[PDB]
């Protein structure tokens, strides 16, 4: 009895995600893309890259 | 929906959503003070913090003691 | 048809109509406390309702253990 | 009518009633003290107060939890 | 989303509310001293100013610490 | 009019008229205790008060269940 | 299934009842044995083992319950 | 006798999370023991120790959580 | 080979939070003992010396707590 | 036996939120769309951004 | 020879550690003791005694953390 | 010899691994009684006594097990 099994895969992850908070005057923050309260009373943003 | 939820994982999320953000509030505000140890208005903010924190995780894991022990309670007496 | 209710149900509605609304009180003493876990005030408040909640399932629950025993017991005679 | 009250309920509220205003004194006496840290006369006045409160919310928790055991040992005989 | 504060820290904040100013002023006689550290009038100033900060600073880590062990002395009763 | 009584309602009332007062000592030491915190005189008496209750209530549970079980086993038999 | 009795079917109610639970306290195991000391990962761990109590305990009683009414139903066959 | 149930094999996962905890805290020790009154090593067996207590803490209450949950199952074979 | 806890992290914050002060400390000492009675030097090793105080005295006690508050949840997996 | 799926999605969010806190003296002060008031000199406000 | 445990054997590292000290400090007692008041005497003695406390103090403790750990495994074996 | 049974030579083994602790623990109590405030006696009574807390505890906890494997056997004889 014979049994055979073949397996090919190919996978690609590649690009970049992005978010951050800015504050102006102490009126105004401003978050893109973050659930958080931007907490620092100063500008941060943070790139995340994959390849 | 979500992944899925006994009545216990409710009630702790509820801690964990009452308590908005405090958890990266202590995460960030140690990592201020580790690099300026001799600071009083850090320190101040720390020692504010954690305590928070302590009965935080305190009263959360009781809470959920004791209604794992109503349940057994109860799914005893079936029998 | 109106749901049909036997004499155990009868018994254990008997709690839950006795207790008008500690049912909803200990819900939303929980979303308070959540709210500000560190506040004694809220602290001292939830510690009473979670106790009366307890002993209320506990008595509950052996009551009507209690009766299904007599039944189960006068029906063996019918032989 | 009035929100439910078992037994115990109506037992941490008689402390309350029994400190008739100290819950407001105490956060009276934190703000007139935290307007001059440097007084002595308000110093001594705040140590005393923050002590009265510890002792009370202190005493109210331990006799609740002792008539809570009270209770359950009996409704165990039930069954 | 606001920045979620609780009970202690609150507490803590209102020192901070209480003393207008002398965060900024301690360090605005610091300044002017040390370009003069011979000036006798000068010399007084700071002795007030500094005394007066070091007894701020420990009237409120010590009310913070008291009211964190009557939330802790409460929180341990719930089991 | 008056109740019937049974036999384990006779071992209970000798318990209920053998401590005579306690009923309402141990209420009116809370009332008084309630009234004043902070008094030793008052503390060192309701301590005591207290602990002779729960020993009293305790009691009598356990020695009503014991004959019920005594009971319970001499009427199988009558099959 | 080649074959299911009643007792199968009420048994086999929970196990589909519960979606994943079986799995999520074996993950979260891993992850708590990775870090022993992080609070997170306890305060979790607690909850999914606690849960897991309880699904166990409520579905073995019920399987007894349902027995023996059947074998009190079969014995008046006699 | 390679033999180990459901028991072991949930205590051996923590074995095997904190690779070489078990010996960095005789090392730990053995370099303190030498010279007791340095900070450098006081502060680095403190932070050790409290890791490997907490380690056998939740080691061995885990084994009797699911011990009892087994005793309860068996008890209802009858 | 190395393994590190949630702890020893902590730890390692303040480790890497004071860059150099486990050196600066070092040698303002063979400094001073070079000629003890320079106050220049004598300023700054009082300077050095409060700041390595502090600086250990802080990272136990959060050591500590830490602690603590696991140990206070693995009291209740039982 | 032949078993065949397809399965095609997009979708889109983009947009602004807003809330704050006002005070004018100590007397009086105003929350906008928030369950209270900043207790806060001035003003303040938040503009989450999503994309 | 004689039958030692776990906690002597964690006991006599540190008596093998400190490899002789307890003579030293009885030396440097007498030494002084002979005349008091040389500060090179009492610079010296200074050292032995701080030593020695630090020594005491690090032994006991250990031991003490050591027990408990193994009364909290003992607790389960009901 | 008299009769003992399985739960004698159980009890047993402990003692018998213990070769000489039974009387160290007392030797140690005369000597310390002798000097109450030697460093070098207390620290060694200390780690005796502990480690007959220990055996002790563990002793009984052990027997208790085994009366009830037993007990739970011996119900099913019926």
């Amino acid at each position: 009895l014979w049994i055979v099994d073949l397996n090919k895969s190919d996978l690609e992850r590649l690009g970049t995600s992005w978010s951050g908070s800015i504050t102006i005057g102490d009126k105004l923050g401003v978050s893109l893309n973050q659930s958080s309260i931007s907490t620092l009373d100063g500008s941060r943003f943070i790139a995340a890259v994959n390849a | 929906a979500t992944p899925w939820s006994g009545y216990l994982d409710d009630v702790s999320a509820k801690f964990d959503t009452g308590v908005d953000n405090l958890q990266t509030q202590v995460t960030e505000a140690l990592d201020k003070l580790a690099a300026k140890p001799s600071d009083p208005a850090l320190l101040a903010a720390y020692q504010s913090k954690l305590s928070e924190y302590n009965l935080y995780r305190n009263a959360q894991s009781n809470t959920v003691k004791v209604f794992k022990d109503i349940d057994a309670a109860i799914i005893q007496n079936f029998r």
